[PDB]
């Protein structure tokens, strides 16, 4: 139709946006621990998929939490210890989750430019029109 | 349903409680 | 003689589908690539133009046959 | 009458073109307020309706946000520049069937 | 009679629209796995052929995938990953799909262009007399 | 078929019809003149 | 029905300028021990609202 | 019914220039609930009508001299 | 006369538009001057007593300046683009029916 | 009234005491 561009440019930067947020929440959460009813903190990621209408945007379907072990911490003091006195400190790659924001970063510029090129063609397509 | 569609209602409003009530 | 009417009726029928065509685009239904609407908006607006210029030199004819005197 | 008829289904579209980039820019100016909702039309719905004051519901929030505003940035300028470029469409089309009315008149 | 010269113009313009709409949807699920159904993405390509009906306009015969070799990573702690811990990854260059954009741009505005002048040399024939 | 090849069509038939009509009034001109004349 | 995005646009303008106003400030006096009459510094934000006369432009209420 | 017409002719074309004009002067006042491309397609409407309208002047007051000019 | 009055509404509005530009361009020049005063007009009070000598307001302030300055920048700058599309508008409206008017007398 | 909206007569001075007399 011409103008599904802007609806594949658009979601590939919500998706973008998703992961870039969900890595930032998992990086302002490496150290966190005993969360809400106690349950201990694990990382999450996300799918990308694509719709297939052939050729379509990204989105995600949901967010999948981390199968990696947790990181077991002795220390008898906390409530939360096992019966082994253990805690249980949340698995998050810091590396990981930096080269994950700079792709996020990365593929938002690119999409944007391709956005400012095909607006810059359509506005240039209306002149034919008169 | 889908993100970005119309809905004639709105979503119930947020919350973030520090502990569970 | 009714070849005229043929003719303004086919050139009227094409650029009430160039209409038509424009109306479904601007619902907001995916079934134009707006390049198939602006090329049949412009061939419409040529056909009527071949038609308005038909009609201007048939009737300058018109008037210079009437205008004789016998 | 037929002029009127001939031209009215162009100005619909137009004006409800306007009418929806007035709610995306008053959506997008709203975008720290919180406690407020994010608002738009269904365009078809309304240009139909009206071609048969204005209809809005809340659009669908994306991410949460404790505060309690639902409006994406991304979302709403990938909004805007549609409704933009489809409303310069529509006034060239409502150009050009006026320039062509009128060039029928020599 | 110059009226042909629409027609070849809007088939051209029809499949660079479909060759940009590609190149974009490529960018956008470059970094896409796990497609409906479990397929990974694939990269896709678009081919041109002449609509001879001599010579003529370019129409767009289909849509095949491209057969450059699928890229792995190693990361066993992922449900896609396969007997050896690798999930696939579309083949797709950045690079290739930019310079594909920036050609479909700037072969629409020529063919633009090529249809505006033929409207214009038009117009001057029926002015004639 | 060409536009232009219906341009020069049309302007064909106007300027033979131009020709046809100018001799026949010339011609009926004639005639009544003579006819006027004793 | 497009002369209200000018007063839409200019109340968020002025808006986002008041709130950077007041952030400027509180930085600026982020160390300040007293005030004019002897009251410690006290730090001040802004609270928006709808400027609906139904959506349009943001306004500040007050500090 | 042929000057009854005519008039009831004269009467909408009128009425409609009329409407664009104070719907132009409402606008420019700063009244709200008027749109700039309503006003401006309105004002191009009624352009179209005058136009109509003098060359249905022009045609008709050209084949009455024809008419009127010829010696019986 | 009666064309004088017809087209002196908008001859009048364009005259105001004119006035109220001058006056938000003094106000941008001076715009760093301390003791100054933001000054405007009631645009539309002002052509109703024209139509049946100009005075201005005191713009209100919005934010203190110890410099005594009270002409903001934003507020202003798109007053003055909103003047100078209304100009434009009213200049293209007098350009038509000027021109409506001459075409009938061809 | 509210800022930006128009007022017959002037604004007071502004003053920075830099102490309360």
């Amino acid at each position: 139709a011409l103008l599904n561009i802007f609806d594949i440019a658009g979601s590939a930067l919500a998706a973008q946006s998703k992961r870039l947020n969900v890595a930032a929440s998992n990086l302002a959460n490496a150290d966190s621990v005993t969360g809400p009813d106690g349950q201990p903190y694990r990382a999450k990621q996300v799918v990308f998929q694509v719709d297939a209408a052939a050729t379509g945007g990204v989105k995600v379907a949901s967010v999948i939490e981390s199968q990696a072990p947790e990181k077991l911490v002795y220390e008898p003091g906390n409530p939360l210890a096992d019966a082994n006195g253990y805690v249980k400190m949340p698995n998050v790659d810091v590396v990981g989750e930096m080269v994950n924001t700079m792709s996020a970063s990365r593929s938002y510029q690119a999409n944007i430019e391709v956005l400012n090129t095909v607006k810059s063609m359509m506005l240039k397509t209306l002149t034919l029109g008169q | 349903g889908v993100p970005g569609a119309l809905s004639n209602q709105p979503a119930p409003p947020n919350e973030a409680p520090i502990a569970t009530p | 003689a009714g070849q005229l009417h043929a003719a303004l009726d086919r050139i009227s029928d094409r650029q009430a589908a160039a209409r038509v065509q424009a109306e479904k685009f601007t619902l907001g239904e995916p079934g134009i690539a707006l390049n198939d609407v602006m090329a049949d908006m412009q061939k419409a607006s040529v056909s009527m133009q071949m038609g308005i210029q038909v009609r201007n030199k048939l009737v300058a004819a018109y008037q210079e046959v009437m205008s004789m005197q016998v | 009458d037929r002029l009127d008829a001939a031209l009215r289904f162009q100005q619909e579209a137009l004006n409800l073109r306007a009418q929806r980039q007035e709610i995306l820019a008053a959506n997008i100016a709203n975008a720290d307020t919180p406690g407020y909702q994010a608002r738009d039309i269904d365009f078809a719905s309304e240009l139909k309706k009206v071609m048969v004051a204005v209809d809005l519901l809340y659009r669908v929030p994306d991410q949460p946000s404790l505060d309690g505003n639902t409006v994406d940035m991304d979302r709403e300028r990938t909004q805007f520049a549609d409704n933009s470029l489809k409303y310069q469409m529509g006034l060239t089309v409502l150009g050009s069937q006026l320039k062509g009315m009128m060039n029928v008149l020599q």
